[PDB]
């Protein structure tokens, strides 16, 4: 929530949440939080739930593309940058994040690509940077005719809009695998007699 | 091929022009809100990075190919982007039309013309429109034609031999057909659209304007002859300078002396926008009340932030100039002199409509953030003003009760002026476009450029000069839209395209009563009519754009007089003992 830095929508780091005690359904930090929509677990029952292993993914993206992160949607995110499986099991946490990331100077620092050969798969981490063969035409770093460059940057502005914001979504997906649980909920209800 | 290859040019090229064009409007915004030279130095170099960046870009989509693309979607993008112009002569050429036109607007800026005299804006119409005096505006419409007559037309001789020169270089006829290429339609057989047979269209439109504007300019002439009966002619035309402007585009003052009935004015919200405690601020809300009550989305929450809707007094340069700004990444914001009058509401309503257009084609690439042509642009903003207009919403707003008693006359002495500011123009429109199209491509040569333009002046408008003029003067580079590239067809196309649009928003709405007093009040099945026509934007043409609004792909001249019925009929019962028409023989200087 406090990071100075975050990732792109492709280069995204993922950090283990293990062997500590987490305090779930209580996290609204931010006031707008426009996205808290979960898939498959009930907001309220996060606390009763043990977890071992909780991958979190930081990505920056439009206002228009935070729809597109859904099981059965396609777009421009959801096909080349980042997209969730059909049986999904996590929520999807979103905010408004045009105070500190407002600068008229330009921002040239978060990349994102367009193109690919094919549709991604799950959880995929791709940081190629070669050209796009797209047709007949052999590339051998030219920029112009039938070959270009598919690593591009944002534009993005602290009056960007209401529907296009910068929304930094984090990702709370956990993984499931009959393992020995370590992330307990908060257990607080001490009252003796 | 280059299918899928052409996807990549143009979502790099306006990837990187979306930030650019932010960057240029950000500072033209900053430099609009105060004239300083730190302003005008971040401007300047903005400005001139974004024009280099455009030709960068442009300089390299020539060598793809277009006729094997095959998904129209892109051709439909990829055909604006080519649009380059001064890019294939040298550099040369256009540093000397620059230097010209440069010169020129700084010589019509300082226009001073004596022998109480001023400057243009200073004191321009204030002696036109309000001073009824005959030999008050007997000089200030010939010094104001002379001095920027003979001294421009060397100048503006020069500049369209330049402008028919650009011509060959983009493989166009004249500069004339470069402005018409914009109502560009391709696709199918049945979506295809020429931009040469725009002549026709515009003669067939204006073969049934015309009976329209024969009774309006027949009845006004009986009665002008109460004040100057030694200057109107009984069957010919009237004066140039009788028209409350130098051109007669804008008959706004000519209301008191062309009155229908003087003992009832018309609605007056003036004073109740000050006893009732309203300001700046609650004027928008009940404007985006009123908007969304059709079905359309809210506003940005920085519009109430970062719009600059009341004027500060604390040291900030202030042009006042109302029109809304599109700065791009879906930024909404109104930079206009907001007072509580009904001129400043007028232009309140008329701003929000251009607000909730560009709202409406934000999800589409920058190259395709525009209209389907240059009459969709400023057309939406009218109907918005038109549909709140009438007593009924301003009744409902607040202000006056409910029991208040709307006559007939009143909406006949409306409707006069709603048409004296409307389709008074019309023909001033047409004369000057088929001036323009006939001399830009060769049709008419420089030894008869003002006998012709006399001739057109006196047989579609219907107006005969004071004095007469030779060919030497060159009167009609006079204009503010003449003297600078500044395109005049869209505003013919705008009255009609704003009349259909409210007749097809007034008859999908069910509403059986009269047309030019209809309102789309509480009316949901109207907004989702609307929003599918507003979101194409640029990526559908205007074929496609009107068949979802009424279902016809041409131009109707229907709802021009379906609109003022009330008004057809009073001045055909009114001219009973009146000679319709007009003569070309009469003239003042006729000694
Ligand atoms: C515009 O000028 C004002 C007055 O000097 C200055 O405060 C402001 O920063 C300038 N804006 C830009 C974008 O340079
Ligand atoms: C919508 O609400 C009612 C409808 O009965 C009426 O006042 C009018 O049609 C509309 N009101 C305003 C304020 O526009
Ligand atoms: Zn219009």
């Amino acid at each position: 929530f406090n990071a100075t830095r975050f990732a792109s929508v492709y280069a995204w780091n993922r950090k283990r949440i293990s062997n500590c005690v987490a305090d779930y359904s209580v996290l609204y930090n931010l006031a707008p939080f426009f996205t808290f929509k979960c898939y498959g677990v009930s907001p309220t029952k996060l606390n009763d739930l043990c977890f071992t292993n909780v991958y979190a993914d930081s990505f920056v993206i439009r206002g228009d593309e935070v729809r597109q992160i859904a099981p059965g949607q396609t777009g421009n995110i959801a096909d080349y940058n980042y997209k969730l499986p059909d049986d999904f099991t996590g929520c999807v946490i979103a905010w408004n994040s045009n105070k500190l990331d407002s600068k008229v100077s330009g921002n040239y620092n978060y990349l994102y690509r367009l193109f690919r050969k094919s549709n991604l798969k799950p959880f995929e981490r791709d940081i190629s940077t070669e050209i796009y063969q797209a047709g007949n035409k052999p590339c051998n770093g030219v920029a112009g005719f039938n070959c270009y460059f598919p690593l591009r940057s944002y534009s993005f502005r602290p009056t960007y809009g209401v529907g296009h914001q910068p929304y930094r979504v984090v990702v709370l997906s956990f993984e499931l695998l009959h393992a020995p649980a370590t992330v307990c909920g908060p257990k607080k209800s001490t009252n003796l007699v | 091929l280059t299918e899928e290859n052409a996807k990549t040019f143009l979502n790099n090229f306006n990837q990187e022009a979306e930030d650019l064009s932010y960057q240029s409007s950000l500072a033209s915004w900053n430099y609009n809100t105060n004239i300083t030279e730190e302003n005008a130095q971040k401007m300047s170099e903005a400005a001139a990075k974004w024009s280099a960046f455009y030709e960068e870009q442009s300089k390299t989509a020539q060598s793809f190919s277009l006729q094997e693309i095959q998904t129209p979607i892109i051709k439909r993008q990829l055909q604006a982007l080519q649009q380059s112009g001064s890019s294939a002569l040298s550099a040369d050429k256009n540093k000397q039309l620059n230097t010209i036109l440069n010169t020129m607007s700084t010589i019509y800026s300082t226009g001073k013309v004596c022998n109480e005299c001023l400057l243009l804006e200073p004191g321009l119409d204030e002696i036109m429109a309000t001073s009824t005096d005959y030999n008050s505006r007997l000089w200030a419409w010939e010094g104001w034609r002379a001095e920027v007559g003979k001294q421009l037309r060397p100048l503006y001789e020069e500049y369209v031999v330049l402008k028919n020169e650009m011509a060959r270089a983009n493989n166009y006829n004249d500069y004339g057909d470069y402005w018409r290429g914009d109502y560009e339609a391709e696709g199918a057989d049945g979506y295809n659209y020429n931009r040469n047979q725009l002549i026709e269209d515009v003669e067939r439109t204006f073969a049934e304007i015309k009976p329209l504007y024969e009774h309006l300019h027949a009845y006004v002439r009986r009665k002008l002859m109460d004040t100057y009966p030694s200057y109107i002619s009984p069957t010919g035309c009237l004066p140039a300078h009788l028209l409350g402007d130098m051109w007669g585009r804008f008959w706004t003052n000519l209301y008191p002396l062309t009155v229908p009935f003087a003992q009832k004015p018309n609605i007056d919200v003036t004073d109740a926008m000050m006893n009732q405690g309203w300001d700046a601020e609650r004027i928008f809300q009940e404007a985006e009340k009123f908007f969304v009550s059709v079905g359309l989305p809210h506003m940005t929450q920085g519009f109430w932030a970062n719009s600059m809707l009341t004027e500060p007094a604390d040291g900030r340069k202030v042009v006042c100039h109302p029109t809304a700004w599109d700065l791009g990444h879906g930024d909404f914001r109104i930079k206009m002199c907001t007072k509580v009058t009904m001129d400043n509401f007028l232009t309140a309503h008329h701003e929000m409509g251009h607000i909730q257009y560009d709202m409406a084609y934000a999800r589409q690439p920058f190259l395709l953030r525009n209209g389907a042509n240059e009459g969709f642009h400023e057309a939406v903003g009218e109907i918005m003003s038109l549909s709140a207009a009438t007593p009924k919403h301003l009744k409902s707003i607040g202000l006056l009760p409910s029991d208040f008693q709307e006559d007939s006359e009143t909406e006949i002495n409306f409707l006069l002026k709603q048409a004296l500011t409307i389709v008074g123009t019309l023909p001033f429109t047409y004369m000057l476009e088929k001036w323009r199209w006939m001399v830009f491509r060769g049709e008419i040569p420089k030894e008869q450029w003002m006998k012709k333009w006399w001739e057109m002046k006196r047989e579609i408008v219907g107006v005969v000069e004071p004095l007469p003029h030779d060919e030497t003067y060159c009167d009609p580079a006079s204009l503010f839209h003449v003297s600078n590239d500044y395109s005049f067809i869209r505003y013919y196309t705008r009255t009609i395209y704003q009349f259909q649009f409210q007749e097809a928003l007034c008859q999908a709405a069910k509403y059986n009563g009269s047309l030019h007093k209809c309102d789309i009040s509480n009316s949901t099945e109207a907004g989702q009519k609307l929003l599918k026509m507003l979101s194409l934007g640029n990526s559908e043409p205007w074929t496609k754009a009107l068949e979802n609004v009424v279902g016809a792909r041409n131009m109707d001249v229907k709802p021009l007089l379906n609109y003022f019925q009330p008004l057809f009929d009073w001045l055909k019962e009114q001219n009973r003992n009146s000679f319709v028409g007009w003569n070309t023989e009469w003239s003042p200087y006729a000694d």
